[PDB]
């Protein structure tokens, strides 16, 4: 399990760290959810953890590690590991140890400003906003790892393709393919903002950075991160999660056509944080908005392509008429219920974001609570959930450590408070957010400013609560899992439960076209130029470095 | 079965495809309407319009919290206001009401955002370049202003006041 | 055997509650112009 999958063991540490990380960042979730309420449980955290020094130094650690570190490392297993074992192959074990290492040396660099309030600027450190120089290298450490990630898969791929000159790529490793490609593209924007910005700033090199083209290069790159963090799970979901609903994945053909969208798509469409933003064409804005629209695209075909296989498995788990298919899954199995209750919460997740999507239509939304009602929704539930409730059957399959009925139950518990929990933050988020409460702010040490808001304050109170138990309860299960002295002596040779793949002849004709990542990468970077080329360009010989601030 | 829904399964993929689209594309339709109308003014500027934030409230339209408004069309103001660490300037704003009122902002410290609790002013406004957004106040009162993006300790704090004066 | 309903049942209500969502804000949108 060690000595012939270390790319088991390696794939753990990407999980642990990932799970740790999780954990110290959601600690300022209950806290926030209670501002959020007007309820002010700081002077508690503060005394409770000392090193705290403000509210915004705590959703700086809840962003930056719940939405960059989780997930990243999150995406690093799932997107290494299912392709390795789908080809049976071991990935460059260097390499593979490499990025780990580049990881943690990442992060800890990152943190040690972080934990000391020396860069209290969020997960989106906005300039001219200017925190230490170590946040920065730190988080470049942990980035350019993901291009090893990158390397690593690309490499299985080749390496598969040589020994089957012809054949088509294998689905879940076209998946891995096409994702670390779309993951390449889309780092650029933030990589080029770090080395030609961000790092000659504070290290001394330079005295000024400009907030136009830096919030521009940065959202090249946060808005395809957001598909990076979800398409590990749409894995996941797609290849997975058929098989433990008791039916089959019902096409191979839209699985890759979803995925190769996203490769296409996933990257020209930034100009939708920057509706708001001074200095940028409408044209362009209006252009970006709709093929935001068509990024909608993908996700809307893998609703009724999972809702098609989980109808099947339905249809086949003994199931009935309109409805009945619902009740014959497997609703006692963790790993069922985490992501399907994930998807039940990216239902009003993806409305939250055609509607935020859409130009004129955006600013009667963008910076309130609903932005972070929307995006709960997305990555704190599905991702999550996803992420949670798969521990089950990943975690047995990397240790050959077996899982109980007692921590079966725990996690099903975890699960169902973690996601009507979100469910209810979601209501109060998106309705102070249409009532015109701001998002980012400490608004429970200002009493009186939204009395208008009362009843969703409620619900913000409420999730709060629940949510802290679920969490509690989660540390509780996942350090179970993990410590229970049990050793098995063959489940750990018992693989990933892969799905069985409807597929036949008109796959041939349409499959082989997409089987063509190289023009297809090249139609995306293209693509790319179109959209950000002329606006970056414009910018570039315009440059306006002003100072920065430090103001905590 | 297993191949008698392997087509039937693409029948309708294809089928949600026209309707996913078409869909999109009234969206498209409606988002290109308010294009042409007035509620189209809350769209920032293209125009690269750049200033010097180290100076910005000691020289030039800046600089003095009463020359902030001034005349510019036939029912048209201008009002060039600053959003700071904190507060915004002037506070309050005064503007007639019923009038192309045409805001020019920016900041002298970080980012902050101009959100006009009410109406769809809503725009980020950025040390060095200035947010330039035309709103019409119908109906007359005192409108709010709240910093939306984070700017520091003193964000949950940041609010201003627009008075439209009748 | 035939036709995904349940599958085209949720591609139902996804479609309504996502109509609900857009028009609704399309409302507000005009409250505020
Ligand atoms: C991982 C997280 C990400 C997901 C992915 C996400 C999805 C979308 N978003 Fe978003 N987003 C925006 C547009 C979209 C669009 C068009 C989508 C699309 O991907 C939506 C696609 C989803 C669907 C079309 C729904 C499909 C439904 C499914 C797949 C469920 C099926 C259910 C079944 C099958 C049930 C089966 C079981 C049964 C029992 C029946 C826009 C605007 O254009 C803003 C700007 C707001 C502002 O003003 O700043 C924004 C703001 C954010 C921010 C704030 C960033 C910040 O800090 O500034 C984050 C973190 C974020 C994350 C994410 N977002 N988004
Ligand atoms: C314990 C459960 C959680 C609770 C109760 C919670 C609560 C909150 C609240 C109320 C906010 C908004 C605070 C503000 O407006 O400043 C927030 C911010 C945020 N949360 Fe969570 N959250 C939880 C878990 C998560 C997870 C697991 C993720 C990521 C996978 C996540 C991602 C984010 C992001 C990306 C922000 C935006 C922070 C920023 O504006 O810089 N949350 N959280
Ligand atoms: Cu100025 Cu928040
Ligand atoms: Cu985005």
């Amino acid at each position: 399990v060690y000595e012939a999958y270390p790319e088991k063991k390696a794939t753990l540490y990407f999980l642990v760290l990932g799970f740790l990380a999780l954990i110290v960042g959601s600690l300022f979730g209950p806290f926030q959810a209670l501002n959020y309420g007007n309820v002010d449980a700081y002077p508690l955290l503060k005394r409770l953890l000392p090193f705290v020094q403000s509210y915004y130094q705590g959703l700086t650690l809840h962003g930056v590690l719940n939405a960059i570190v989780f997930t990243q490392l999150f995406a690093q297993a799932i997107m290494v590991y299912l392709p390795a074992r789908e080809l049976n192959m071991r990935p460059n074990m260097g390499l593979m140890w490499l990025s780990w290492w580049m990881a943690f040396i990442g992060l800890v660099v990152a943190a040690l400003p972080l934990l000391a309030n020396e860069a209290t600027v969020l997960y989106t450190f906005y300039p001219p906003l200017k925190g230490h120089w170590a946040f920065y290298l730190g988080a470049s450490v942990f980035v350019l790892s993901t291009w090893v990630s990158i390397y690593i898969v690309l490499d299985l791929w080749r390496r598969w393709k040589a020994a089957n000159p012809g054949k088509v790529t294998p689905l879940v490793t076209y998946m891995a393919v096409v994702f670390w490609l779309m993951w390449f593209l889309a780092s650029l924007g933030l990589v080029l903002e770090a080395v030609l910005f961000l790092l000659p700033w504070s290290f001394g090199l330079v005295e000024g950075v400009d907030p136009l083209v830096a919030r521009t290069l940065f959202w090249w790159t946060g808005h395809p991160i957001v598909y990076f963090w979800l398409l590990p799970a749409y894995a996941i979901i797609y290849t997975i999660l058929p098989k433990q609903a008791g039916g089959k994945l019902v096409s191979d053909p839209m699985a890759r056509l979803a995925f190769l969208l996203f490769l296409l798509l996933s990257t020209p469409v930034g100009f939708h944080h920057q509706f708001a933003d001074p200095g940028i064409d409408p044209t362009w804005k209006m252009i970006h908005s709709v093929l935001t629209l068509f990024v909608a695209v993908p996700s809307l075909m893998t609703a009724f392509t999972v809702a098609a296989s989980l109808e099947f498995a339905g249809r086949l788990r003994g199931g009935r008429g309109l409805f009945g298919w619902i009740r014959a899954l497997p609703w006692d199995n963790p790993a069922f219920v985490a992501p399907v209750l994930g998807l039940l919460g990216f239902i009003p997740g993806g409305a939250g974001g055609i509607v935020n999507a859409s130009f004129t239509l955006d600013y009667v939304v963008h910076n309130t609570a609903w932005v972070p009602g929307h995006f709960h929704l997305q990555v704190a539930s599905l991702v999550t959930l996803t992420a949670m409730g798969s521990l089950y059957w990943l975690l047995p399959n990397l240790t050959g450590k077996p899982i109980s009925d007692a921590q079966r139950r725990l996690g099903l518990a975890v699960v169902w408070l973690w996601f009507l929990g979100m469910m209810i933050m979601a209501v109060g988020l998106h309705w102070a957010g249409l009532l015109n409460v701001p998002r980012r702010a400490y608004i429970a040490q200002v009493p009186d400013a939204y009395p208008h808001a009362a009843v969703p304050m409620v619900f913000n109170v409420l999730a709060g609560i629940v949510l802290l138990v679920a969490l509690l309860l989660f540390i509780y299960g996942l350090f179970s899992v993990l410590l229970s002295r049990e050793r098995k002596p063959e489940l750990a040779e018992a693989p990933l439960p892969f799905a069985e793949v409807i597929s036949g002849p008109e796959d041939r004709r349409l499959v082989l076209a997409m089987d063509r990542i190289g023009f297809w990468f090249a139609v995306a970077a293209i693509l790319v130029v179109l959209a950000y080329g002329p606006t970056l360009v414009q910018l570039f010989g315009h440059l306006n470095p002003v100072p920065g601030w430090r103001l905590w | 079965d297993e191949h008698k829904a392997h087509k039937a399964i693409l029948a309708y993929e294809k089928g949600w495809l026209a309707f996913s689209l078409a869909m999109l594309f009234v969206f498209i339709a409606l988002i290109a309407y308010t294009l042409a109308t007035h509620t189209a003014g809350v769209i920032p500027a293209g125009k690269l319009e750049r200033v010097d934030p180290t100076t910005v409230r000691q020289e030039g339209p800046w600089a003095d919290p009463a020359q902030a408004v001034v005349q510019t069309g036939p029912n048209q103001y201008t009002v060039y206001v600053l959003a700071f660490a904190f507060g915004y300037q002037p506070n309050p704003i005064e503007v007639p009401q019923g009038a192309e009122i045409v805001f020019k902002i920016t900041s002298p410290d970080v980012i902050h955002g101009f959100h006009v609790e009410g109406t769809n002013i809503n725009v980020e406004v950025l040390p060095g370049e200035v947010s330039t957004v035309r709103y019409t106040f119908k109906r007359p009162g005192e409108y709010r202003i709240i910093c939306n993006q984070y700017c520091g300790l003193g964000h949950q704090n940041m609010f201003g006041t627009i008075v439209v004066k009748e | 055997e035939e036709k995904p309903k349940g599958a085209l049942a949720v591609i139902l209500v996804l479609t309504l509650t996502i109509l609900v969502f857009w028009l609704g804000v399309y409302a507000v949108f005009f409250a505020r112009g």
